[PDB]
């Protein structure tokens, strides 16, 4: 297959719905079609979606922005049905403006392969970190597929976010990992709080699981 | 010594060029050139440079038969894909602006961006001169262009625009 | 495939040495000037490089290599010094063809930045992967700058090799952070074997430190 790329015009870049979004039914999944390099003299930018070639209409486009390089900027945000996302349907935007000598066309939808569910494990400190002041409380999420996944930590009520995450590993087995780092305060550990590590992906039951870690 | 001036004029009036452009000097019949005070053409009433190239830069003068030597003209030949062009650096308020941004061997260039003191000025999906009707002296700065080459992202070196009062 | 325009012309990428490779005097370290989007109809390539602004002459260019897009790509070598690199040279290609303007220069060095020790924590499996037949013996490494590091593992002294090492995280101060995670067989784990995480970076002491696992 050869690369036939587009010249001189605008330029489309159409983004899926966040992980977590998806995932969690009383959230709201949104794709986004972003039209960037419009110019002052054909300012008008149009918007059709579809989904599986099916054309929708409860998109809503923004008004145009223009930005620090003196570039318009649009926005197209359409609101997508949860099942309708994981099912695998196709979402397409199409973009119409008079310099492009015909519209642009941009396609994306969810992740495809054999699903994998994590195995989601949590690991105390080191021994020999309880000789510091802050103390690293570990997540390690493994065996998963596709890679679109969220994972956060929590600490007794409330979100804890002193949190880092590695980007998800490719695994010899052709899986993922990744590992996820809270760093607390070595009193908070040495005095009983339960950390919680929760992790959202689309093969584990309810599209959720959380392990629990304390001294 | 008792006669008139004669005078340098260049087409195009780019006094800085990039290399690979042609230049044509002038003079305002038994007319000799003269390039860094080394005689250059005997005779010859315009001088052509055909593809420009570093060593061609620096000061011309010229006289005629019936006129004393000429004011010099210092033309400057710079090296690299994008060169940004203007009739003159130091304009009044209200004089017309015209910009030009220059590519090497005049390769299309899209998607081209004028800037003014980092900022974006005007954007053009392809290619076309910026012209300011009217200037304020809100167009005093240093100036660059830019754009695409192909997927190659290009950008001239900076120039500075005075606006006088 | 149909041969595409290059209005541009080339376009040249430099790329550092590997971290292990400068830290082991037993390897060999090397910067890669690459060349790509040259033209059938421009092809000659010239390479100069430098050392803090020296030429140098003992770079080794590999022949064009055709690509599947109808461009040539080509490659040179240079083989830089451990300690050079490490004490902040600059390596400096420059890359010569008809189709540009000028030369195009690139220039690398290591990363600037305060380098800070590696703290190195080895972590054993969670109670509840001793269900399952294939264990997770961890390796964090944290607290360490330059993010250039390098992570292997042992079983009683000899190199296991199913493990991977996450890329390095920026954390909250700056410095970096990774995990190194090897997957064994329980029985391995369960019969008392000893494992090693292996860590290499500048900033330790003999750019080396092991630190070991094992059950009681
Ligand atoms: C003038 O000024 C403009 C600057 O404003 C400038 O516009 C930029 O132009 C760039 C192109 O020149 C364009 O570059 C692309 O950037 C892509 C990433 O964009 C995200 O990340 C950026 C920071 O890294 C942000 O700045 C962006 O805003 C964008 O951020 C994301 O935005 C989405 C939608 O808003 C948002 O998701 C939504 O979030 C909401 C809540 O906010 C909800 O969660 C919604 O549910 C959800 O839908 C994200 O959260 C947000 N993320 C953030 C902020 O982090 C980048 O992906 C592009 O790279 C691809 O294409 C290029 C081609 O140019 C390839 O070279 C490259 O290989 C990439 O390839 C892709 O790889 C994919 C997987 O890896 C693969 O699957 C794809 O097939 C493949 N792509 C293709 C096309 O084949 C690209 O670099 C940049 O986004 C523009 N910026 C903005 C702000 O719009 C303009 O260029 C300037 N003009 C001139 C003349 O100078
Ligand atoms: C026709 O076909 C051609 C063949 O594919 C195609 O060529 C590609 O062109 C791309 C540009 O269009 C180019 O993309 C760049 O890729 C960079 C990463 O390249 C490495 O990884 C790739 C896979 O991810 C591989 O495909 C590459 O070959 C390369 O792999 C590395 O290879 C080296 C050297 O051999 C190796 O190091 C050496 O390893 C050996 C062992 O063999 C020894 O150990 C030596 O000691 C050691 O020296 C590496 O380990 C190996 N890495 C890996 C992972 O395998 C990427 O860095 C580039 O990104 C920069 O540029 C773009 C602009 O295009 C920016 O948007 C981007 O952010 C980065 O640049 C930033 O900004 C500055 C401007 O460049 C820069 O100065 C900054 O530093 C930088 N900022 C950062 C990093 O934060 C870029 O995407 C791709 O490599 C080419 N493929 C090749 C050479 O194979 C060509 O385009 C086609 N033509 C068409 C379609 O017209
Ligand atoms: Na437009
Ligand atoms: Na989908
Ligand atoms: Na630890
Ligand atoms: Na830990
Ligand atoms: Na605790
Ligand atoms: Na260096
Ligand atoms: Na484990
Ligand atoms: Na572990
Ligand atoms: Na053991």
């Amino acid at each position: 297959p050869c690369p036939a790329p587009l010249l001189g015009g605008p330029s489309v870049f159409l983004f899926p719905p966040k992980p977590k979004d998806t995932l969690m039914i009383s959230r709201t999944p949104e794709v986004t079609c972003v039209v960037v390099d419009v110019s002052h003299e054909d300012p008008e930018v149009k918007f059709n979606w579809y989904v599986d070639g099916v054309e929708v209409h409860n998109a809503k486009t923004k008004p145009r922005e223009e930005q620090y390089n003196s570039t318009y900027r649009v926005v197209s945000v359409l609101t997508v049905l949860h099942q309708d996302w994981l099912n695998g349907k196709e979402y397409k935007c199409k973009v119409s403006n008079k310099a492009l000598p015909a519209p642009i066309e941009k396609t994306i939808s969810k992740a495809k392969g054999q699903p994998r569910e994590p195995q989601v494990y949590t690991l105390p400190p080191s021994r020999d970190e309880l000789t510091k002041n802050q103390v690293s409380l570990t997540c390690l999420v493994k065996g998963f597929y596709p890679s679109d996944i969220a994972v956060e930590w929590e600490s007794n009520g409330q979100p804890e976010n002193n949190y880092k995450t590695t980007p998800p590993v490719l695994d010899s087995d052709g899986s993922f990992f990744l590992y996820s780092k809270l760093t607390v305060d070595k009193s908070r550990w040495q005095q009983g709080n339960v950390f919680s590590c929760s992790v959202m992906h689309e093969a584990l039951h309810n599209h959720y699981t959380q392990k629990s870690l304390s001294l | 010594t008792d006669l008139p001036k004669a005078v340098v004029f260049l087409e195009p009036q780019w006094y800085r060029v990039l290399e690979k452009d042609s230049v044509t000097l002038k003079c305002q019949q038994s007319t000799q050139w003269f390039h860094n005070e080394s005689l250059i053409s005997s005779q010859a009433s315009s001088y052509f440079i055909d593809a420009a190239t570093v060593d061609d830069s620096g000061e011309y003068r010229c006289q005629t038969q019936l006129s004393t030597l000429s004011d010099p003209v210092q033309l400057e030949v710079h090296i690299g894909w994008l060169l940004l062009q203007a009739p003159r650096w130091v304009f009044k308020e209200e004089d017309p602006i015209h910009l030009r941004c220059h590519s090497w061997k005049n390769t299309a260039l899209h998607k081209v961006t004028y800037l003014q003191n980092g900022k974006g000025r005007k954007y053009f999906h392809h290619n076309s001169d910026f012209y300011i009707p009217k200037a304020t002296l809100k167009d005093s700065g240093s100036y660059f262009c830019r754009g695409l080459v192909g997927s190659k992202n290009v950008s001239s070196e900076t120039v500075q625009i005075t606006i006088t009062q």
